[PDB]
RNA sequence: CUCAUAAAGUGCGUCGUAGUCCGGAUUGGAGUCUGCAACUCGACUCCAUGAAGUCGGAAUCGCUAGUAAUCGUGGAUCAGAAUGC
RNA sequence: CCUAAAGAGUAACGGAGGAGCACGAAGGUUGGCUAAUCCUGGUCGGACAUCAGGAGGUUAGUGCAAUGGCAUAAGCCAGC
């Protein structure tokens, strides 16, 4: 379950998720899982997907996690009236736009990488796709 | 002064010979000689700082700075600007008379003297050294001292490297080992 | 005045000053005074300078101070390096000369330390 | 050099027991008698076995 | 210590074995139980397995270290410390 | 005949209250003797070093006269090896 | 200070911090100076006290929060 070790501020505004993402290229490895839809990713979703990838591939190749949940999300506890202060921090998300290379991997045959990405995409809440490193 | 005459008369052309320079003032000089004595127990007693300052005036022939703390440090219980040391700087004929004093009196009087370390240079040609008992110095007498005390000596020169500085000091026959 | 880098007492007698010299005791001070041809009851305050120079020459025919100190240090270091039984006793900080260790041995073993 | 704060300072003769005299500008006033100078220190001049002791001890 | 006029001590068998080691080269560590004899310039740079009460601790006799005893090279009391 | 010149004492000089010309532990080097052999593990001599110790808490012991206290000497054991007897 | 949408202003039981003083010098002027941090060398001195040299270029400092400032210094020192 990913989380920043310390932050400048405990709570953060809601913000918007407009625009299209950068980091749209496979950078370190060769085979990448890239987002097509738009939404948030819980650190639990990241952890579940990473576990599915690593235990589908059975520890060959190497896995890069190109996203980090830096944004704290508050939730007001139940049976509480509106107002009286912003709610307590509950979990952390990463805002993901279309075209964000989510996961990346190397050292693995193509069909195995495609299968592992299929399990990862089944764990993800957003549209994803398979991409391949291009020399430019 | 006679050490300066020795310098200007032989040491410059000797340096010329083994280093093949282009300038008689490529031949290095001694930029300054400063004498420090850290009397950090002044926070325990400021008066022993005054006694130590008198002793350093006695060796230097010169009134010393009572230097204070640059920044407050927890471990030694000092506050910023607290007088914890004494210092003089020596230039010119005072270089030469005090260096004559050192090289012709003090280093023969070091208890269990085996020569000085040639690795005491700081990487930029400047030499430094530490004296443990100022009583090896005849500028202070035996039975009028209050506490055993030491000091440290730095000779800062215009030499560009350690081999330059050690060649200059060997020209002054400084006892390397 | 000054002998071998250390300053003897002046208000005292010659044998006591030469015992205050490290490396010289009573009989060696007898040897020094006999070689110098100086009466013992002569005091340091009334010793002349040439007499002191002869004393320096005679202890320099002898050996004192850091020479003997480093000689003892090299000896103990040699024993402890080659690791003989005396080396292991010096190594452990115990009596080296076969004294008992049931009890006593306190000067070698330091001050008493309870559990 | 200021005036009237530095310790009092004149020329002094010093004599080392090796027959040496030198000419030193200092503050103690009185002349100096010296044990050893740079002309007679053992380090400065340069004047500063088990099998052999065994053979000399128990030579056969 | 021995008298100067009585000379050093070596056992007869120890002398014999160290000499045949000398003209027949360095074999296995030289087995002995003689903790008692002293060392000479003859076994310089040689390994001797000395009895100490149960086993034969090997000691490598060198030049710098001649004159002492194999028995005091070989400790007999195994002591590791109290409360350990 | 040897062990075996007893010491404390006495006479003089020095030390002049200091961790000292007290103390003599420890440690280094150099030896002597016994004994086959002294390292584990002897005694003694010389040289060098000079530690704690400045009279000791609760408590506790010996002693009524040639006694306590102090100063030496001899013997048994034993090749050598007493502050013990 | 942010929310506050590049003039100003702009709410919430929105998100974070402070004040209810201090100083006759910590004010006026004149004159001078430049920091943090790290490395090497050096007696007690050690990771860190004082000194020398080098790198560095304000990452220091500002009587006290944060923002905006500041080398012509508004930062440091002394005279009147
Ligand atoms: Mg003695
Ligand atoms: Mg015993
Ligand atoms: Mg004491
Ligand atoms: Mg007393
Ligand atoms: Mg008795
Ligand atoms: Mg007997
Ligand atoms: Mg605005
Ligand atoms: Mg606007
Ligand atoms: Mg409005
Ligand atoms: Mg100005
Ligand atoms: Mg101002
Ligand atoms: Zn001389």
């Amino acid at each position: 379950m990913l989380q920043p070790k310390r932050t400048k501020f405990r709570k953060m505004h809601k913000g918007r998720n407009r625009g299209l993402a950068q980091g749209t290229d496979v950078s370190f490895g060769s085979f990448g899982l890239k987002a097509v839809g738009r939404g948030r990713l819980t650190a639990r979703q990241i952890e579940a997907a990473r576990r599915a990838m690593t235990r589908a591939v059975k520890r060959q190749g190497k896995i890069w996690i190109r996203v980090f949940p830096d944004k704290p999300i508050t939730e007001k506890p139940l049976a509480v009236r509106m107002g009286k202060g912003k709610g307590n921090v509950e979990y952390w998300v990463a805002l993901i736009q279309p075209g964000k290379v989510l996961y990346e991997m190397d050292g693995v045959p193509e069909e195995l990488a495609r299968e592992a990405f299929k399990l990862a995409a089944a764990k993800l809440p957003i549209k994803t796709t398979f991409v391949t490193k291009t020399v430019m | 002064a006679k050490l300066h005459d020795y310098y200007k008369d032989e040491v410059v052309k000797k340096l010329m010979t083994e280093f093949n320079y282009n300038s008689v003032m490529q031949v290095p000089r001694v930029e300054k000689i400063t004498l420090n004595m850290g009397v950090g127990e002044a926070i325990a007693d400021k008066k022993l700082l005054d006694n130590a300052a008198a002793d350093l005036a006695a060796i230097s022939g010169q009134k010393p700075l009572i230097t204070k703390a640059r920044k407050s440090v927890a471990g030694f219980k000092i506050r910023q600007g607290y007088p914890i040391g004494c210092k003089v700087t020596l230039r010119g004929e005072r270089m030469w008379e005090f260096f004559e004093r050192l090289i012709t009196i003090a280093v023969p009087r070091i208890r269990d003297f085996r020569g000085l370390s040639a690795k005491s240079f700081d990487g930029r040609g400047n030499y430094s050294m530490g004296v443990r008992e100022q009583i090896i110095f005849p500028e202070i007498d035996y039975d009028k001292v209050d506490r055993v005390r030491g000091l440290d000596i730095t000779i800062t020169t215009t030499a560009k490297s350690d081999e330059e500085g050690r060649a200059l000091l060997a020209a002054f026959d400084f006892p390397f080992r | 005045a000054r002998i071998a880098g250390i300053n003897i007492p002046d208000h005292k007698h010659a044998v006591i000053a030469l015992t205050s010299i490290y490396g010289v005791g009573k009989t060696r001070s007898k040897a020094i005074l006999a070689a110098a041809g100086i009466a013992e009851d002569v005091k340091i305050s009334e010793l002349s300078e040439g007499q002191i120079d002869t004393l320096r020459d005679e202890v320099a025919k002898f050996v004192v101070e850091g020479d003997l100190r480093r000689e003892i240090s090299m000896s103990i270091k040699r024993l402890m390096d080659l690791g003989c039984y005396r080396g292991l006793r010096h190594r452990r900080g115990l009596p080296v000369r076969g004294q008992r260790t049931k009890t006593n041995a306190r000067t070698r073993k330091g001050p008493r330390k309870p559990i | 050099m200021k005036k009237d704060i530095h310790p009092k300072y004149e020329e002094i003769t010093a004599s080392c027991s090796c027959g040496n005299v030198m000419k030193i500008r200092s503050t103690v006033g009185h002349d100096l008698n010296l044990d050893v100078c740079s002309k007679c220190h053992p380090f400065f001049t340069g004047k500063q076995g088990r099998v052999d002791r065994f053979n000399k001890r128990f030579n056969i | 210590p021995r008298s100067l006029k009585k000379g050093p001590f070596i056992d007869l068998h120890l002398l014999k074995k160290v000499e045949k080691a000398v003209e027949s080269g360095d074999k296995k560590p030289l087995r002995t139980w003689s903790r008692r004899s002293t060392i000479f310039p003859n076994m310089i740079g040689l390994t001797i397995a000395v009895h100490n009460g149960r086993q034969h601790v090997p000691v490598f006799v060198t030049d710098e270290m001649v004159g002492h005893k194999l028995g005091e090279f070989a400790p007999t009391r195994t002591y590791r410390g109290h409360a350990a």
